[PDB]
């Protein structure tokens, strides 16, 4: 049984991560956060909240959203942080791989900055914490493909993924990096994860790599260079399109076709069909981590706090938004499942 | 972005306009409204203007803008006295936790 | 004088496009801040600094006539570096759909920069001249 | 007339829609960095004021000079002083400031006129 066994390395960690998930702010607080009129009234309203006085650094006239958003993703990720240092063995692993994705992010977020014509040293204040690692400043050597796993990035736990350097091969670059990334971490969750948070990280990497196979079909429409060979090689092998529908997508020129492909699965036919598509997939999201909460024994847990933190700070920053600019008539537009 | 205030010449040539070709009902009605609004929309004084060419143009010139919203309107009595002690906690804490 | 008429007539056009400026920005913002939400496929999330680009050369360009004493400024594309803006912020496969709708608020707001600038003036030679 | 760029003092989320429009971070050529990101609550008078003079008198190809209406608020009185017409100033609204038309100078200008 789950039990049994998880509270020996982990039964701290998932005591802890729990309480964060009591922190999350219920659908009542963010309705408070809601009649908040402006920055400063909704600084003290989320002072009252688990976010406590994170914005104590800041004077009521120095505030504004990026500040919100920054010091409220500045406290996930030192939460984050946290557990991640109490985790040991697989559990670090499976925190070390949850932090890949966001080093997949700084580098092509530095890649783009060096054909941006932006020095390394101010991209390293835009970096994000958890995606740090000491090779991140040496790897964008130059605008050429020598550069990452050429040089540097073979020491990165992303060199594995590996296996021009223009804006599009860029993105190009950062879709494959994803796609490897994502049926490792797959892989890795089936094969060291026990069962309910095997299950649980199975069906959340599932919807992720479902999410961008379905992102990545709709945007390359838009006149990209892709080819489908290209798309192919771009979705991942892990999703619950797999292998159906995302060689659907992957063939698909037009966007009838891509609409076809996903009313082929149950799971997902009504996204496109309606609504804002980001919409449907972050209320899918939140679904499925407050379904991950309710399993008691699993690391997913973890997961589904961080895509949960991760989206609050999403909606309070859209409030915070709809606040600065005055913008009330649709401040309820965020996505609050608790 | 902002109306004329309805200062003498205004006010006798929106009387004027409401007994000359300015006296259709639509006109009419938002030369009252003006009246009751202290402003008409300068687009509007053109139009008359225009009808009549009647009177000159110089005028005490004062723009009417649009009013700034206030901050906090909708706010319930309940949601007042909540922020007023989360201002107070957050006062206290510059001193209590140093 | 008559042409005071003129004048309002004037202010008119100024006050219109002010609101037609005063929207295309609001919109345009708002549309930009929901693209900050949305922030899954952004490299880093909010949509600003480290996302910019020293080396793009840009794709508008503005022209001074001087043809009157009444200054006159158009604004069209410039005479690569000269790329369209949005994949500055990974527009082929990374952008939100609202990043593209903040794209047109905010270059349907440039016509009207135009037409401001313009109005602007000739109300000040206007007000010289009076 | 020479005069074919376009120069901004604006903040990030303006400097971000206007860079989302067309207009580029440096000149066509002879390029040099036409951006200035005011901060609220970070940037005193005399940085602002020290920008606007690099732009205005400076920079001679800068056929505009896009300003945050705030940010020609915070500096009015250098704006007031400035008088030229190669160089023409507007204000754009902002993100959380919209334009306010009780801080134009044109408005006032018109009213002083009384007529």
């Amino acid at each position: 049984m789950e039990g049994v066994y998880f509270n020996i390395d982990n039964g701290f960690i998932e005591g802890v991560v729990r309480g964060y998930r009591n922190g999350l702010l219920s659908n009542n607080q963010y309705i408070n956060l809601t009649q908040c009129d402006t920055l400063e009234d909704l600084k003290l309203q989320l002072s009252s909240t688990d976010y406590g006085n994170f914005l104590s650094s800041v004077s009521s006239e120095s505030l504004t959203t990026s500040l919100i958003q920054e010091y409220a993703s500045s406290k996930l990720y030192h939460e984050f942080n946290y557990i991640r240092d109490q985790s040991s063995g697989s559990t670090r692993k499976f925190m070390d791989y949850i932090t890949y994705g966001y080093m997949i992010d700084n580098v092509a977020l530095m890649i783009t900055g060096t054909i941006h014509d932006r020095d390394k040293g101010e991209i390293l204040q835009r970096c994000h914490p958890l995606g740090w690692f000491d090779t991140l400043p040496t790897l964008s050597v130059a605008t050429d493909l020598e550069s990452l796993y050429e040089t540097v990035l073979v020491d990165t736990p992303l060199a594995p993924y590996f296996k021009e350097l223009d804006d599009m091969n860029i993105e190009i670059i950062r879709n494959k990096l994803y796609k490897a990334y994502l049926e490792d971490f797959y892989n890795f969750v089936t094969e060291e994860i026990p069962e309910p948070a095997k299950e649980c990280m199975q069906t959340l990497l599932g919807f992720e790599a479902d999410r961008r196979s379905i992102n990545i079909a709709l945007n390359s429409l838009q006149s990209s260079d892709i080819d489908p060979d290209l798309k192919s090689d771009l979705l991942p092998n892990i999703g619950k399109l797999y292998p159906l529908a995302t060689f659907h997508l992957a063939q698909a020129q037009d966007f009838e076709g891509v609409r076809a492909a996903l009313a082929n699965v149950y799971e997902y036919r009504g996204f496109l069909e309606t609504g804002n598509l980001e919409d449907h997939f972050y209320q899918l999201e939140m679904e499925l981590c407050r379904d991950a909460f309710t399993q008691q024994f699993a690391i997913s847990t973890v997961w589904a706090w961080m895509k949960s933190k991760e989206q609050e700070v999403r909606n309070i920053t859209w409030i915070a938004e709809c606040i600065a600019q005055n913008q009330r008539e649709r401040i309820n537009n965020y996505i609050s499942v608790y | 972005m902002f109306e004329i205030k309805l200062n003498d010449r205004i006010t006798e040539f929106l009387r004027k306009f409401k007994n000359s070709a300015k006296s259709n009902e639509g006109i009419d009605e938002d030369i009252d409204l003006f009246l009751k609004r202290h402003a008409i929309p300068m687009q509007s004084l053109l139009f008359y203007v225009k009808e009549y060419r009647i009177k000159e143009l110089l005028k005490p010139l004062e723009f009417e803008f649009k009013p700034k919203a206030v901050r906090g309107l909708h706010y319930s009595e309940d949601f007042k006295k909540k922020l007023e002690f989360l201002k107070y906690q957050e006062q206290e804490l510059e001193y209590q936790s140093m | 004088d008559e042409q005071y008429l003129r004048l309002i007539e004037l202010l008119s056009n100024y006050d219109s496009t002010l609101e037609q400026l005063q929207k295309g920005f609001q919109d345009g913002y708002i549309q930009l801040s929901r693209s900050n939400y949305y922030n899954k496929d952004s490299l880093r999330g909010n949509y600003g600094e480290d996302y910019w680009d020293e080396t793009y050369i840009g794709q508008l360009m503005a022209t001074v006539e001087e043809k009157n004493s009444k200054v006159v400024v158009e604004i069209v594309k410039r005479k690569k570096q000269d790329y369209d803006p949005i994949l500055m912020f990974g527009g082929v496969l990374s952008v939100p759909s609202s990043l593209r709708q903040s794209q047109t608020s905010f270059k349907g707001c440039i016509p009207l920069i135009a037409q401001l600038i313009n109005y602007k003036n000739e109300i000040l030679t206007l007000v010289e001249t009076l | 007339e020479k005069r074919t760029l376009i120069a901004v003092i604006a903040d990030e989320d303006t400097t971000t829609g206007l860079l989302l429009a067309g207009i580029g971070q440096i000149t066509p050529e002879t390029q040099e960095k036409n951006f200035f990101v005011y901060q609220e609550g970070k940037t005193t008078k005399e940085e602002i004021t020290d920008k606007f003079n690099h732009f205005t008198e400076e920079r001679d190809d800068i056929a505009i000079l896009l300003i945050n209406q705030h940010i020609a608020e915070n500096i009015r009185a250098r704006v007031d002083s400035f008088t030229n017409a190669f160089p023409a100033i507007l204000e754009i609204p902002s993100k959380d400031h919209p334009y306010d038309p009780e801080k134009d100078s044109v408005l006032k200008r018109v009213r002083k006129l009384f007529g």
